[PDB]
């Protein structure tokens, strides 16, 4: 039981630092292009079984765009992404969606406005509203904070399987086992550097 | 996890420590609960992310851990772990976790080495 | 092995490149990988477009052939002039040909759709380039093909549709002005035809694959054809009843009858009324018979998600308030046509029933359209009178959980403190609010009744949930304002008892927690109410400090933000002296400020001071109120005063406890600095001296910290502590300044010790130990007192310019809030002390130049648009000077370089957020040379004698754009240049010459004269 997904909007959104919340749970500070895409497997356990999405995480840079709408072919589902302190980037919502319609004509697909965890939004809540004509899932979404960040799988998960009640469920947890001069080198560089976002609630 | 008593509870932030780089990674931020399993006696940490509810800390309260400080922290406590099946297959981290409070932070210590005495047992 | 196909000196292997492609499709991993990093190569080849021929023709892959096409599309849209004619023609012919060929196979046609629409679009970007200038009759034969083939004339509908698209939905930022211009006329020319055969196919078929294409179609023609088409041919007949019976040509129907809803028509014309009514009718007619009565449970059927319910129901929520929207007065009048208005709105009703936030959104945008209109108009809210009272139900019992309300029930059942804000809600709660307010204001009769009733039930226990009472609370809180005083007296009071009724029969901690919640939210939004009713008032507030000591600390929270919130509006009567009352009741609150706050976090005790400030500051009184303020700061400055004693008789505050303490004082201040602003200053004073002395105390300790355990140590619990202490002693002066209204004080007695305890600090500590809020505070500072201050702030620039400029200017994201705030201070040094830049030697006036174009190239909008901003207010600063030499030397050494930095950003691609202010910056710039308004050369014997700085400007900007656009030709830029300058005081033109630059650079063989666009 597998998906394929591709996920598109203008370079910066944050589409790379979403996928990889998800697949490892990391938060990455830093912006690394993405050449081309990135595929990567990305597993949900739920009430209905596990869902398998097949992520294609394509480059929203014009200069590293690669094949482009040839990543689209095939999808069975999408998220369009754009970034809420940055207009320029819903703008440009309607082009990332013509291009992806054209390869796929009946997908679900959900619109992502990313970091909402930013004080100074400048695209309002208000404005948001391409997605109504469209058919498209709209969610308010920060890969920093968490906010919102199971939804975008979660709706696309009901609309894949069918079943508009699927939820999340907990992995049954199998017990663990019962297991040296590096490990006190290790241990040292680990205490002294320093955890990220000390003024953060947790 | 039915077969499981919850000795302790407490929300917290979970990282691992990547060598190549040098930097903590969140590995996920939710409940870490202390289990006892009524079977055996053995007790594990088990931590799950919150809303995808993932397993992102699964391993046994080894007597041989040590809880150390990290210098950028009154609110945390990192540890070798030699065996942690969250992923799969039992392999080796370096943890950091973190807590809302010092006073969470110290409670865990307590509880940690409290589970570490069940486990010696 | 697959790296093969990137060696074009040998022929290639098309079934390797299929195994890649496949590979890259169809495999996984590292595999994967590498066959994608192979096939961008491939495709990146700017002779890999003279495989694509080869490829059709051969492979055997779908997905190698879309890849092919990809190629040519690349190749048609940058470099099509650049091709020999021959190849033109033979590309025009081989994807033509491709396409017929995969038309006339029915296997193909039916499972190589995108193969096949992937073809259509690259046909439509040949279409772009060569139609109709060099392929006049494309429409007359591809309406006479379309009778030869039903196949062909589907795909036919595709090509047109896309052509459509291309030409007046996206062509704004991918054409020129006049391209753009050239290919819409070019459609209208031909579209009469266009339309015969698009009639023609709906009139001849039912429910088909080719009818729904001819739809699709028509969907985007609307958006710009003459209504004539719409309205004087049987069309909408068709739509509204034929296409609506059947469900694979009802969706696509529907979003035609949306946008018809949306076309430019005549409004004095009644026949055309008529028909605009006859379509709706016919409409909801086909919805009632053929999908589902008016009765229908459609929050159900949603819910269920069958086939594409979901997407219809939404598409008719679109039809229904965009038609209605514009339309519905069409049915107010006419008593025949009441049943229809009315039906269509209960449709609207049980829509907006539906769990589905977004939808509801919609739904409620087209309520608080209705509502805003019945307010207003004479003789049209009657009408409505049943479908308002059927909202009011539904808005009261969708209400969302205000901002305000900080319990939630978690997974497990109980009551709980919210992790974090919901911060998607914000906008639906005002909305929501908006729309019942109105409702109120309708029927205020009704609406009382409904919550009153609603209210009794809960009581009762009839239907008592969370849910339940939680949801009408927050309505009940919501409509504060819509009733006359008088009336809302009586409503409030009921309300209230009634509460209280539900707190003494409804215990443990949750259901108290929910209860508890609601009586906050509702009396924190009747500040009138409180006002009239002091003992009222006092009562709620001394019940506040009680869940001070919740230990629910969701309550707790609550509890304090409601203090504020009702302070915030009743605060007078807080400082007078109540009848009955032996004191004001601020007394009572600092007298047992100590036991009240006692068990809450620091921030909290903060705004609880916070509050208290805003009541102090009542008193305009000056001897009553610097009294209330010492009473009020009496705990802090004791504290203070006990520190201040420990610490100056040895540095050694090393303690981390009262680090904490002495970051709690300085919190407390800047808290009742907030409120109180130039009432704060007998404060500020009796601290001001020792907390500077602190400062520095406490930054000798940060640096020792450092010397002994290295950049490492600024991460430490200890030293981001004694930070806090210099951070909040900076809030504390910048909040003060920043609402002083004595300018004088803040001059002789505030900023001389500033700036002595702050700048060298900064400027001799290293990089990591600076704290960006030094140049927050500076900023405030100079906008408040720099036209004052000459000389410091010629002091601020020496200590953190060039020292800041060397921690930003190596990449674009180190020291981000560094960063941000040197551009606000260089912006507001610019504005109101422009002279400290006079004063700077050359080389450091150069490093601001530098700055200020660093600043350009930054994507991050909070530096750009200050970048932007200083380049412009620069230029005014210097053109203000006139004819003297530091106005002509700066011109000689700096206009260019404007000049050209701001063209980079323009034409990069990579800064189009600044667009408008670089066209703006771009045009003064321009604008200056124009009129005349440089008084020297801007050329240094390089050029004749006489010549003009306008002569030198064209064949400075003309060899710059030859250099670095070479693939222009000379007349393109001639031409461009040429335009730009004229109309360099025209920026809404300027900005669309610039527009159409942009559009060229990126292809080769654009037409000069398309800068002519007028
Ligand atoms: C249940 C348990 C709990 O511990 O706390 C409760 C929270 C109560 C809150 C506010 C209430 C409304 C404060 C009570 C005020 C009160 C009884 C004031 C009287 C002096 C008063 O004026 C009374 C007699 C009249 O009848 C009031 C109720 C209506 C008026 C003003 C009539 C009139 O003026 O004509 C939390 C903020 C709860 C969680
Ligand atoms: N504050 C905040 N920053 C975010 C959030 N999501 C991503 N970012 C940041 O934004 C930057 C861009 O993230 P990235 O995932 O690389 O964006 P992208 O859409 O994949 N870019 P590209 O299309 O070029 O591959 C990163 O520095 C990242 O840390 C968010 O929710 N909040
Ligand atoms: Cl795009
Ligand atoms: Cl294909
Ligand atoms: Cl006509
Ligand atoms: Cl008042
Ligand atoms: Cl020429
Ligand atoms: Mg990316």
């Amino acid at each position: 039981v597998q998906f394929k997904l591709v996920l598109v909007g203008d370079g910066g959104t944050g589409k790379t630092t979403f996928v990889k919340r998800h697949l490892t749970g990391e938060f990455e500070k830093k912006y690394v292009a993405t050449l081309g895409v990135e595929v990567h497997p990305l597993v949900f356990h739920t009430n209905r079984g596990p869902i398998k999405f097949n992520v294609w995480d394509t480059a929203g840079q014009e200069k590293f765009g690669g094949l482009r709408d040839g990543y689209y072919i095939q999808a069975q589902c999408a998220i369009i992404m754009f970034d809420v302190t940055s207009r320029v980037t819903y703008k440009n919502v309607p082009n990332w969606h013509r291009d992806l319609v054209r390869v796929c004509e009946n997908i679900p697909i959900v619109l992502c406005g990313n970091k909402v965890d930013i004080k100074d939004r400048k695209v309002k809540a208000k404005s948001i509203v391409f997605h109504r004509k469209k058919n498209l899932q709209y969610y308010d979404i920060s890969a920093k904070s968490n906010y919102n960040f199971e939804k975008p799988f979660l709706w696309l998960a009901r609309k894949l399987i069918g079943d508009p009640n699927l939820e999340f469920v907990a992995m049954p947890a199998l017990a663990p086992p019962e297991v040296a001069a590096q490990y006190e080198h290790d241990l040292e560089v680990a205490q002294t550097t320093a955890l990220p976002d000390e003024d953060d609630d947790l | 996890e039915e077969d499981e008593e919850v000795l302790y509870k407490v929300r917290a932030k979970l990282f691992r420590f990547d060598k190549d780089a040098k930097e903590w990674k969140e590995r996920g931020t939710g409940d870490c609960k202390f289990l006892k399993n009524k079977k055996t006696n053995k007790v594990r940490i088990l931590m799950r992310r919150d809303k995808t509810l993932k397993i992102c800390a699964n391993h046994i309260i080894a007597p041989e851990y040590t809880l150390k400080p990290n210098v950028g922290s009154d609110r945390s406590w990192v540890y070798a772990c030699t065996a942690d099946i969250a992923e799969g297959e039992a392999e080796a981290f370096t943890f950091a976790i973190r807590f809302g409070s010092k006073e969470n932070a110290d409670k865990f210590k307590e509880e940690f080495e409290k589970a570490q005495e069940i486990n010696k047992k | 092995a697959m790296e093969g196909i990137l060696d074009f000196s040998n022929d290639l292997d098309i079934a390797l490149l299929d195994q890649v492609v496949s590979t890259f499709y169809q495999g996984s991993g590292v595999q994967q990988k590498q066959a994608q990093e192979i096939l961008t190569k491939f495709q990146d080849n700017p002779d890999a477009w003279q495989k694509a021929d080869q490829i059709l023709q051969f492979s055997t892959n779908p997905q190698s052939k879309f890849i092919a096409l990809s190629i040519l599309d690349k190749l048609i849209t940058r470099k099509w002039k650049l091709l020999p004619n021959d190849h033109r023609i033979g590309i025009r012919n081989f994807v033509v040909g491709m396409i017929i060929s995969m038309c006339q196979d029915d296997e193909v046609f039916k499972t190589q759709k995108n193969l096949i629409n992937k073809s259509d679009l690259t046909l439509v970007q040949i279409l772009k380039q060569e139609w109709p200038q060099n392929w006049p009759e494309f429409i007359p034969e591809l309406i006479g093909s379309s009778s030869s083939s039903v196949n062909v004339c589907e795909n036919n509908m595709i090509v047109l549709k896309l052509l459509s698209e291309e030409v007046f939905d996206f062509s704004a930022e991918q054409m020129t002005q006049a391209k753009a211009l050239h290919l819409k006329n070019s459609m209208s020319k031909e579209f009469e035809q266009i339309f015969k055969l698009c009639f023609q196919v709906l009139e001849q078929g039912s429910s088909s694959s080719l009818i729904v294409a001819t739809l699709e179609s028509l969907l985007r023609y609307l958006h710009w054809i003459p209504y004539r088409y719409i309205y004087e041919t049987n069309i909408l007949e068709l739509l509204s009843t034929k296409f609506m019976t059947s469900p694979d040509t009802r969706a696509i129907t529907l979003k035609c009858l949306t946008e018809v809803s949306n076309l430019k028509i005549p409004q004095d014309n009644d026949l055309i009324k008529r028909q605009t009514v006859l379509f709706f009718q016919n409409t909801l007619q086909q919805i009632a018979t053929s999908v589902m009565p008016v009765t229908a449970d459609l929050k159900a059927t949603y819910a269920n998600a069958n086939g594409n319910d979901q997407s219809f129901l939404q598409d008719l929520a679109m039809f229904l308030t965009t038609y209605l929207a514009r339309n519905r007065a069409l049915l107010e009048s006419d008593e025949s046509l009441r049943e229809l208005l009315l039906n269509a709105h209960q449709y609207l009703i049980q829509l907006s029933k539906i769990e589905e936030r977004e939808l509801f959104k919609t739904t409620l945008d087209y309520w608080h359209n209705l509502v805003a209109d019945l307010f207003y108009e004479p003789l049209k809210k009657h009408i409505y009178e049943e479908i308002c009272s059927q909202l009011r139900l539904v808005i009261i019992e969708n209400m969302v959980r205000p901002e305000e309300v900080l319990v939630v029930e978690n997974d497990e059942g109980e009551i709980v403190r919210e992790f974090v804000k919901e911060s998607d809600t914000i906008q639906l709660y005002k909305s929501e609010r908006e729309v019942l307010v109105y409702l109120t204001h309708l029927n205020v009769i009704d609406t009382e009744e409904i919550m009153i009733s609603k209210l009794a039930r809960q009581i009762d226990g009839s239907e008592w949930s969370w849910h339940n009472i939680n949801t009408l609370s927050w309505a009940i809180g919501s409509i504060s304002g819509t009733m006359s005083e008088d009336t809302e007296k009586r409503f409030v009071v009921t309300v209230i008892k009634d509460l209280l009724d539900l707190c003494v029969k409804k215990s443990g901690k949750d259901n108290e927690a929910v209860v508890a919640s609601d009586i906050m939210y509702v009396v924190g939004q009747y500040p009138r109410f409180l006002k009239a009713h002091w003992n009222f008032l006092r009562t709620v507030i001394l019940q506040l400090f009680e869940f001070m000591h919740e230990t629910h600390e969701g309550v707790q929270d609550m509890a304090c933000d409601t203090f504020i919130k009702i302070v915030q509006k009743c605060k007078y009567h807080f400082v007078i002296q109540q009848p009955r009352e032996s004191e004001p009741f601020i007394q009572t609150i600092i007298r047992d400020i100590q036991k009240t706050t006692a068990d809450l976090q620091p921030q909290q005790v903060h705004t609880f001071y916070k509050a208290c400030g805003i009541i102090i500051s009542e008193e305009r009184s000056v001897a009553e109120r610097n009294r209330l303020l010492s009473d009020l700061m009496q705990l802090p400055n004791m504290a203070w005063d006990t520190i201040v004693e420990q610490s100056t008789a040895n540095p050694t505050l090393l303690d981390s406890e009262t680090v904490k303490i002495i970051a709690n004082i300085i919190k407390t201040n800047v808290a009742v600095c907030t409120s109180m602003g130039a009432d704060f200053y007998p404060q500020l004073g009796h601290i001001y001296y020792n907390m500077l002395q602190l400062y520095r105390a406490v930054s000798s300790m940060i640096s020792a910290q450092v010397a002994a355990e290295g950049l490492i140590a600024t991460k430490t619990p200890k030293v981001r502590g004694l930070r806090t202490i210099k951070k909040e002693i900076l809030k504390l002066v910048e909040t003060y300044i920043s609402k002083a209204r004595n300018l004088d004080d803040v001059v002789k007695v505030l900023v001389e010790p500033l700036l002595n305890a702050v700048l060298e600090d900064y400027m001799n500590n290293v990089p990591d130990a600076r704290d960006a809020e030094v140049l927050n505070c500076m900023t405030t500072v100079v906008e408040k007192v720099g036209h004052m201050i000459p000389q410091g702030v010629i002091l601020i620039l020496q200590s953190v310019f060039e020292c800041t400029l060397d921690m930003i200017n190596k990449d674009f994201t180190e020291y981000p809030e560094h960063r941000v705030e040197f551009y606000k201070l260089l912006k507001v040094i610019n504005e109101k002390s422009f002279a400290a830049f006079l004063e700077l030697p050359p080389a450091a006036f150069k490093l601001f130049v530098d700055a200020i174009c660093w600043a350009f190239k930054h994507n991050n909008r909070d530096v750009e648009v200050n970048g932007l901003q200083i380049a412009l207010d620069l230029v005014k600063n210097i053109e203000r000077m006139g004819n003297v030499p530091f106005a002509n030397e700066f011109h000689k050494n700096y206009f260019f370089i404007f000049v050209s930095e701001t063209f980079f950003v323009l034409t990069d691609s990579d800064h189009k957020s600044g667009f408008s202010k670089q066209a703006l910056l771009l045009m003064k710039l321009i604008s200056l040379v124009y009129d005349n308004k440089i008084s020297v050369p801007l050329y240094q014997a390089e050029v004749p004698q006489g010549t003009s700085n306008q002569v030198y400007l064209s064949q400075y900007l003309a060899n710059m754009l030859s250099n670095a656009f070479p693939h222009l030709t000379s007349e393109q830029i001639a031409s461009f240049l040429s335009a730009l300058t004229k109309q360099c005081k025209d920026l809404v033109v300027f900005k669309g010459t610039l527009r159409d630059f942009l559009v060229q650079i990126k292809e080769v063989g654009g037409d000069p004269t398309d800068y002519l666009f007028a």
